[PDB]
């Protein structure tokens, strides 16, 4: 009965549906009746062309604002270089209109789509906070294809107002269920960047999304880290197809690329999922992504099976999003229990790093207390350390179930002598594991240089629950 | 900072 879209470029949207199974399985969700109706997505970027032929029918002024100029109208600033095309391309991936003879279709082609014009100017902490906290009882899902510089040297995250916006959003947004923040994991692959040095992607309040090429490979721009949750298709080499979306000046493009394209596709899939169950909390959504994402046919050299039998990669998280499986699992989903937080101060004295440091600690994860965790969600190793050349460090964290998370890989361009100041390295790779037992932190000098430094604080922060486990995969 |  379901008739797929007839838009002229829909046949070029290989990542939405194909016979090849190299797709996001979105048509299967459409055929179950989920196309985004009633869900509101906002693109936090350089503006949205609200009169675009393939966006106008879905555009939502209530999902939109211009923070750069402080007015309601997020229209991009037109320039000769077309610099401000980026948000319009992201918007079409989410919610381009279907069956209208124009371009292709959004993942959630009946969702309402808005944009916050906030990148076209100085992006201050207050700018980010006003964008992340925009209309949080109207907007369901925020999509951000931007972040700190991908030079492979920067360690940067949200400052106070932005961090407050994340916490207010997941606590009080969406009627108390929590705003959904979707983040692009980054374009710093060529610089050997790590998305754990990015506090937006590294945050537990964002779903950080990585990219795969059409042929199932790790793209040149991809950043590996333990905080990534899942993956959607994006661009690769010039023999691989790219992303089809709305472009500036009312055009259609078939050459949208990079990490920027992956987050909007995830945001669309999450919109379909919210339509299938509007009562999902922000943590529910991350559970669904973990349980339904698909490693198969994604190539990586670091696939590992965690303690509950799920395959996980630092390039891909739990793998490709599967929209059909998301909306199917969402329908009868039982809300997860309230989030518990167990804070474990590991060190009794500072430790010289030297060539290599290993810190072992057996934990009870708040046994006997209301924050006892037997089912891990996110885990953080909040580290304070000094070191003479930060990019020579590699840091690994091993869970009691034996899951080795790379918190930090070598960054050849990171010459900083600033160390880390209570930086909350995050891993998703031990999701649903029991965190009781021996944790191991490994810090090593990956260069031949005589480096030196001291680890002065290691707080292991565990989030999760104590009920509801599934039989391991 | 912040980059697209
Ligand atoms: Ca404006
Ligand atoms: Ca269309
Ligand atoms: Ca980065
Ligand atoms: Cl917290
Ligand atoms: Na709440
Ligand atoms: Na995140
Ligand atoms: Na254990
Ligand atoms: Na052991």
């Amino acid at each position: 009965v379901y008739q797929e879209p007839t838009d002229p470029k829909f046949p070029q949207q290989w990542y939405l549906s194909g016979v090849t199974q190299r797709d996001l399985n979105v048509k299967a969700a459409w055929a179950q009746g989920y196309t985004g109706h009633g869900i509101v997505v906002s693109i936090l970027d350089d503006g949205i062309e609200k009169n675009h032929p393939d966006l106008a029918g879905n555009y939502d002024p209530g999902a939109s604002f211009d923070v750069n100029d402080q007015d309601p109208d997020p229209q991009p600033r037109y320039t000769q270089m077309n610099d401000n095309r980026h948000g319009t391309r992201c918007a079409g991936e989410v919610a381009a209109v279907a069956n209208n003879g124009v371009c292709g279709v959004g993942v959630a082609y009946n969702a309402r789509i808005g944009g916050v014009r906030m990148l076209d100017g100085e992006v201050t902490d207050a700018v980010e906070a006003r964008s992340l906290g925009l209309n949080p009882n109207h907007i369901h899902i925020y999509s951000a294809s931007w972040g700190p510089e991908d030079d492979g040297k920067t360690v940067d995250g949200p400052a106070r107002l932005a961090e407050e916006a994340f916490f207010r959003g997941v606590s009080q947004g969406r009627g108390g269920l929590g705003s959904i923040f979707v983040w692009a994991s980054g374009n710093g692959g060529r610089e050997h960047d790590s998305c754990n040095c990015d506090g937006y992607t590294n945050s537990i309040y964002t779903l950080s999304i990585s990219s795969a090429t059409q042929f199932g490979n790790v793209p040149w721009y991809s950043e590996a880290c333990s905080s990534t949750l899942a993956t959607t298709y994006s661009s690769g080499n010039q023999n691989e197809k790219q992303i089809v979306t709305t472009d500036l000046r009312q055009k259609c493009t078939e050459s949208h690329t990079g990490t920027s394209a992956s987050a909007p596709l995830a945001a669309g899939i999450i919109a379909l999922t919210l339509e299938a169950n509007k009562n999902l909390t922000w943590r529910d959504m991350q559970h669904l992504v973990v349980q339904t994402s698909k490693p198969a046919h994604l190539n990586a050299n670091d696939w590992a099976t965690n303690g509950v039998g799920r395959k996980v990669s630092h390039s891909y998280g739990y793998g490709l999003l599967d929209a059909g499986a998301m909306v199917a699992l969402a329908q009868n989903w039982t809300t997860v229990a309230p989030q518990r937080k167990c804070i474990i101060d590991i060190l009794t004295e500072p430790k010289d790093i030297g060539k290599r440091l290993e810190v072992r600690k057996t934990v009870t994860a708040c046994l006997g207390e209301p924050n006892h965790i037997t089912r891990l969600e996110h885990a953080q190793a909040r580290l304070t350390l000094s070191y003479n050349r930060r990019g020579d460090l590699a840091i690994h964290l091993v869970s009691p179930m034996g899951t080795r998370s790379t918190l930090l890989a070598a960054r050849p361009h990171d010459y900083s002598a600033d160390g880390f100041n209570d930086w909350a390295f995050m891993t998703t790779h031990s999701w649903d594991e029991d965190p009781s037992g021996e944790w191991v932190l490994e810090i090593e000098n990956t260069s031949e240089a005589n480096n030196y430094g001291t680890l002065t604080k290691f707080t292991l922060v565990l989030y999760g629950t104590a009920s509801g486990s599934l039989v391991p995969r | 900072x912040r980059v697209r």
